[PDB]
């Protein structure tokens, strides 16, 4: 046994080579410690508590995504600059779209430059509509009326980008806030980037308490990061990771599968 | 605003070493430095502690920042713009998807500017929606005159190529030249730079003269394979570090100096139009310290 606080140790400088959160990292540790004490072949019995835990960490089995039963459901994007929210807006419309569910975009980043044209664009390459509002029509209203014009329009899934922000902006974030006030989403899904480092448990925890958060897609997966800003997610919101991107292409939206996230972590 | 360097060393004492000094590691671990500079920044101030040659908590705190300053000194070259001598010179902004190289770019133009510098930009990500109307907007805000592509086939090293023929018969001080976001994990995409730094330079001896790499601060570890790749591949002659006004320290652009020798240039602190700040070493140890 205790010649495995040896390797446990071990374990530790991996799981911070793959920008795990320290302590998301410490609560791993003893966690599996303690079911290494109780369990009581030893070598392979030990890489299996440690694979489960990152598993069971991460949600287990895939989240689907979760539609309203009676009207359109609203999604809400939100998350740092440059993580793809903007990308994965027309990404998500182009995977719901296969579903046989009809979709809308709303472009509601007006500070970014060229970023409503960007959205345009995306919106005619999977053929989804994209409203968007005149100049000086705030995000928290650009949402009212973009939700007006989805359930005016019989759509079956409404999807709004938001520029990106720092969670410690509170301006920006308050406006989060209104943003989702008003769409009244049915999910909530923070965008993540797999290279992001230790703030990502930090991250989750203020988007999650300032905002609410249902979920999460994780972007950038084609990168060679090995991804440990995923494990704080489920771990210190209670929501899963849903979606993963691997690409720029429209098509590279993918279910997030606990299992194969634990293998990239411990890899 | 709880300064957690300043109020852990405050607990100091000779016999209070290893209990500060773990809190002290946790510190840096939390600050992106990662696990392998954490350990010799650490065991060497454990050792100067304990031959009595720091003697308090900001003895301590002072040599902690001394550590980090000579890693990051150790580069070959300077951390000043260093442009040509040949009318224009050229400047490739690079990295991964996301980073921050066309804001980067704007906010450098703005600074040549109001230097006096004529600034040309060229706008070479033609793959990803609205990069060129971005990089428009940027050149009207800055007062830069811009090169376009005209078509949706063309190709990055013949938009630049382009630019940096227009910037030289027309005397241009400065080509600026952006690029699309890629992996340096992706062979096609990493070859395409290959082929924008040669087009360049035969057109101007020298060109580029500076090959920025742009590093997401929020990014942890993988800094470090970014680097590695960008600069085995082309060149890289300096840094950008981006998104520092965050709750991200970007503590790991300790170690890519500390292996490559590429020098920090720049940092990004927001974004409008005058933030980007040269890069001083003194002023980012002090911050990412307290
Ligand atoms: N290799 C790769 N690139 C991606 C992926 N997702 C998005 N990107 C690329 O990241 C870059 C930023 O994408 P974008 O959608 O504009 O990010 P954003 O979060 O909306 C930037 P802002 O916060 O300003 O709105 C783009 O070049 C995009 O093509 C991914 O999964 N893999
Ligand atoms: N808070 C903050 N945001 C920044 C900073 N630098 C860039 N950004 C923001 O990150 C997002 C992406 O910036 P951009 O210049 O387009 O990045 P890029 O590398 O060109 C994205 P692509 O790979 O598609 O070309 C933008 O919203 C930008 O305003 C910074 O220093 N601080
Ligand atoms: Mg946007
Ligand atoms: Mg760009």
């Amino acid at each position: 046994k205790d010649n495995i606080a040896e390797p446990m140790r071990d374990i530790r400088r991996a799981l911070l080579e793959a920008d795990v959160s320290l302590p998301v990292v410490r609560r791993f540790v003893q966690s599996v410690s303690d079911q290494a004490v109780g369990m009581g072949k030893p070598d392979q019995q030990l890489v299996k508590i440690v694979h489960d835990e990152l598993v069971k960490l991460m949600g287990g089995e895939v989240s689907e995504l979760q539609f309203a039963k009676s009207g359109p459901t609203v999604i809400l994007l939100a998350g740092l600059q440059g993580v793809g929210k903007t990308t994965v807006c027309a990404k998500l419309a182009c995977y719901l779209k296969k579903q046989g569910k009809s979709c809308m975009l709303i472009a509601g980043d007006v500070y970014r430059p060229a970023a409503i044209d960007q959205l345009v664009i995306l919106g005619e390459q999977v053929g989804v509509p994209v409203y968007t509002a005149g100049t000086d029509v705030k995000p928290a209203d650009i949402a009212k009326q973009g939700l007006k014009e989805a359930k005016k329009n019989n759509v079956d899934v409404v999807i709004m980008d938001t520029a990106g922000r720092l969670q410690i902006d509170k301006g920006m974030m308050d406006e989060l806030k209104d943003v989702k006030k008003f769409l009244n989403p049915t999910e909530v899904l923070l965008v993540v980037d797999a290279m992001t480092g230790q703030e990502a448990a930090a991250l989750v925890t203020t988007f999650n308490v300032e905002i609410g958060i249902t979920g999460a897609i994780l972007t950038k997966l084609d990168g060679d990061s090995r991804g440990g800003a995923a494990l704080s997610v489920k771990e210190v919101s209670g929501k899963p990771i849903k979606l993963v991107g691997r690409g720029e292409r429209m098509e590279d939206l993918e279910p997030f599968y606990p299992d194969r996230m634990a293998g990239r972590i411990l890899g | 605003h709880h300064h957690v360097i300043d109020e852990l060393l405050l607990f100091w004492n000779l016999a209070e070493t290893d209990r500060v000094l773990d809190e002290l590691e946790e510190a840096l671990l939390v600050s992106d430095f990662g696990p392998k500079i954490t350990v010799r920044i650490v065991e060497r101030l454990r050792e100067d502690i304990m031959s009595g040659k720091l003697k308090s908590g900001s003895e301590i705190k002072d040599a902690l920042k001394e550590s980090v300053l000579e890693m990051l000194a150790k580069k070959n070259s300077k951390t000043e713009l260093q442009l040509g001598f040949r009318k224009p010179a050229v400047i490739m902004i690079v990295g991964v998807n996301g980073g921050g190289k066309t804001t980067s770019l704007g906010k450098l133009a703005h600074r040549l500017k109001n230097e006096g510098t004529k600034v040309l930009m060229a706008a070479g990500d033609t793959f990803r929606a609205a990069a060129s109307d971005q990089l428009e907007i940027w050149a009207e805000r800055t007062g830069c005159e811009i090169v376009v592509a005209e078509g949706d086939k063309a190709k990055a090293a013949t938009v630049l190529s382009k630019a940096v023929k227009r910037g030289k018969e027309e005397g241009y001080d400065v080509v600026l030249c952006d690029t699309s976001g890629r992996l340096h994990t992706n062979y096609s995409l990493m070859e395409e730079l290959i082929a924008c730094k040669k087009a360049v330079g035969k057109i101007v001896s020298g060109a580029p003269n500076e090959i920025l790499l742009v590093l997401d601060g929020n990014t942890g570890l993988n800094m470090l394979p970014q680097a590695r790749e960008f600069n085995e591949v082309v060149g890289i002659t300096g840094l950008i570090l981006t998104k520092l006004d965050g709750s991200a320290r970007g503590g790991c652009v300790v170690s890519v100096v500390e292996e490559l020798g590429i020098p920090v240039k720049f940092i990004g602190v927001g974004e409008a139009v005058e933030d980007l700040q040269p890069f001083d070493p003194e002023a980012f140890v002090n911050a990412i310290f307290s």
